[PDB]
């Protein structure tokens, strides 16, 4: 029954806080920077390294202010939290591609209304 | 898909750890307990960012071990069905494709792949192309997919991908 | 151990009463 | 706004002494100088005389509330 | 190579090869090697030719590690060297020691010479001892609860320069005081009679003295005689300054200046 396409999740996960690829990338980078110092400390595991090299290959923007701006310009809408992560991470070119990938956008909003958002997201990319 | 939620956990601390570094020892024990593990309820945990507070240690009767129900603010990665993410292809085999969604590796079979994407066993690098050889997909490429299923192999998550929907390839 | 903390001791001040007059030597300059 | 008695009952004193002695027996740091003794229970008794036990007692009230009372704060009976 | 399975190509010069000496023919110790090679240690490996066979250099019956300087697996030779060498003002010192024995090397250095040694209470702890006076030494047991971080463990050239050097200078400032004395380490029984014995020679003028105790280092004794009754008042020397009546002064002369204007009260 758990299918994110139809916007259903368990009660515990419904009150969660969405994270973007750049956000988690910078959080892990800062954690690595803190952990590398302060000698006599248990070094990072393979999980941390794999997550780092996985999120580093999808960092659409390095500046934290870019993350703040893209989340601020998106939260003003009426979309759910789940729609804040996938759409801001994939960064589709045209509204048709976004509507095809995410079935929730089908009929939820107009075509130009989503195309302008996608163009803004593309321009915000570094 | 990564999230930032508030979790709770309790750890017993042996009385040998009492002293001026009690809180530091509790934090160190917490760090090396709830990083990298996985559960069927919240999913796979990446790491811990910060700790909210330290509970009141209730010393057990007849035992020097004392438990601290600490509540930590850590991140978690619990992908669901139907989500679309961008991963990287690790290996190409005739049985199927191999990818790596962060702390996960999914897998797509040839049946999911359309018939246009044939095999290239003659070439040294295992790769799939079309008749015109215009589009090329190989390893170390940011190829998208759709999570159509989930599985937890005793705190080892392993989902399954799919390549039926349009606009799934090079961006 | 046989070498306890020495600077952690609290220096207790002694109390008393001495109703004396002001006839002592003056102060000096800190320079 | 604590309303329970400011004196330590015999039951609490016995239990605190026993728990502290058990902790010292399991290689825990002491909070008092040893004069040449080894038995953990006497160590705990000297500690209680010196008012240095790192334990606080939670007296539960019949209603459901509780009060946290520290060994070094309330008066010891014996 | 076919039988032993260990040719001289594998064993190189300089690399340490264990030669288990099990027996001796005439003088040397000819034993077996790890790879089934007959390791014959000549008299040169042990330095014994017309004397008792080498037992300390070559372990008889057991395996003795030595520098491998000969590949003679096929020839039933093992040129393993039995010798260990064959295999291969403000003076901060170091110590890679107990407490009773350490005191034997503290009375020679002058004031200001700081020495760092490990602790004897727990683990990952250090004790910093700095010369205070003749026989008085403060053993700062750093976990004198001096709270610090863990990054300082790598470089220890700043802790004594941030908490000991100014403190040592402040302590030494009192050593050169005009009215200074020791009285056999500043005992409480000997410092009281002096106050009553010096007042008779000058009832009008009330002088003062300064001394440091021996059982509790870091606590000076500043006594005075307001009347025919003695009184004692301790004082602590902090890293930044002093601690008299709860106040902390920046300079050493500040405490003296503030003390000469507050002892006139009836108390």
């Amino acid at each position: 029954e758990e299918d994110a396409s139809q916007l259903i999740f368990p009660k515990e996960f419904e009150t969660a806080e969405t994270l973007l690829n750049s956000e988690v990338h910078m959080l892990l980078e800062h954690r690595k920077q803190q952990n590398e110092s302060a000698e006599d400390e248990q070094e990072l595991s393979e999980v941390f390294m794999k997550t780092l090299n996985y999120t580093a290959r999808f960092s659409r923007f390095k500046n934290r202010e870019t993350i703040a701006s893209v989340r601020s310009l998106l939260l003003q809408k009426k979309l759910h939290k789940f729609e804040l992560a996938c759409l801001a991470n994939l960064c589709p070119e045209t509204a048709e591609e976004s509507k095809a990938l995410i079935p929730s956008l089908e009929g939820r909003f107009e075509d130009e209304e989503l195309q302008q958002i996608l163009d803004d997201i593309q321009t915000k990319r570094s | 898909m990564f999230y930032h939620i508030s979790l709770e956990h309790e750890i017993l601390l042996h009385p040998r750890y009492f002293g001026p570094n009690l809180l530091n020892t509790v934090k160190q024990k917490l760090f090396t307990e709830v990083e990298g593990t996985c559960t069927g309820k919240y999913g796979f945990v990446i790491a811990v960012t910060t700790i909210d507070n330290i509970g009141a240690g209730v010393i057990q009767p007849g035992r020097g071990f004392v438990l601290y129900p600490v509540k930590y603010k850590a991140i978690v990665f619990r992908p669901f069905k139907g989500e679309v993410v961008d991963a990287v292809v690790t290996q190409v085999n005739k049985v199927g494709l191999f990818t790596e969604i962060g702390p996960m590796s999914c897998f797509i079979s040839r049946h999911s792949i359309p018939s246009e994407m044939e095999f290239d066993p003659n070439s040294n690098p295992p790769c799939y192309k079309t008749m015109d050889e215009d589009i090329v997909i190989q390893q170390d490429d940011e190829i998208r997919l759709k999570i159509v299923g989930t599985r937890v192999d005793k705190n080892d998550i392993f989902a399954i991908g799919s390549l039926m929907d349009d606009y799934l390839g090079l961006v | 151990g046989a070498t306890p903390a020495y600077g952690a001791w609290s220096p207790s001040v002694g109390s008393g009463m001495t109703p004396g007059a002001a006839g002592f030597s003056p102060s000096a300059a800190s320079d | 706004k604590r309303i329970t008695t400011p004196y330590m009952t015999k039951y609490e004193r016995a239990r605190v002494l026993g728990t502290r002695a058990l902790q010292i027996a399991m290689c825990a740091p002491v909070m008092v100088e040893l004069e040449g003794e080894t038995d953990p229970l006497l160590i705990a008794m000297k500690e209680l005389k010196a008012r240095k036990i790192p334990i606080i007692i939670r007296r539960y009230l019949p209603d459901g509330s509780y009060e946290d009372w520290g060994v070094d704060e309330l008066i010891i009976s014996d | 190579n076919m039988l032993t399975k260990e040719t001289p190509e594998t064993f190189y010069i300089g690399k340490l090869i264990i030669c288990n000496v099990t027996g001796i023919a005439h003088i040397g110790v000819k034993t077996r090697l790890d790879n089934g090679v007959t390791g014959f240690i000549p008299t040169k490996f042990l330095s014994d030719k017309v004397v008792k066979r080498p037992e300390e250099r070559v372990k008889v019956g057991m395996t003795v590690h030595c520098r491998i300087m000969k590949i003679d697996i096929e020839k039933f030779s093992a040129d393993l060297t039995c010798r260990t060498s064959d295999l291969m003002i403000a003076h901060p010192s170091f110590h890679n020691i107990n407490f009773k024995q350490a005191e034997k090397m503290m009375e020679t250095m002058d004031q200001g010479d700081v020495i760092i040694r490990p602790s004897s209470k727990g683990e990952n702890h250090l004790t910093v001892t700095w010369k205070v006076s003749d026989g008085i030494y403060q053993h700062v047991d750093v976990r004198a609860t001096l709270w610090i971080n863990s990054e300082e463990f790598e470089d220890l050239d700043e802790i004594v320069a941030r908490y000991v050097q100014p403190m040592a200078s402040f302590a030494r400032d009192l050593l050169n005081h005009k009215y200074y004395q020791d009285c056999s380490g500043g005992d409480r029984k000997k410092l009281e009679e002096l106050l009553i014995k010096t007042k008779k020679e000058k009832p009008t003028f009330i002088p003062y003295f300064i001394c440091a105790c021996k059982e509790l280092p870091g606590k000076f004794l500043l006594g005075y005689q307001p009347r025919g009754k003695p009184r004692i008042e301790y004082v602590t020397v902090t890293p930044e300054g002093f601690r008299y009546r709860g106040q902390i002064f920046p300079t050493v002369n500040g405490l003296f200046r503030w003390f000469k204007d507050h002892y006139q009260d009836p108390v």
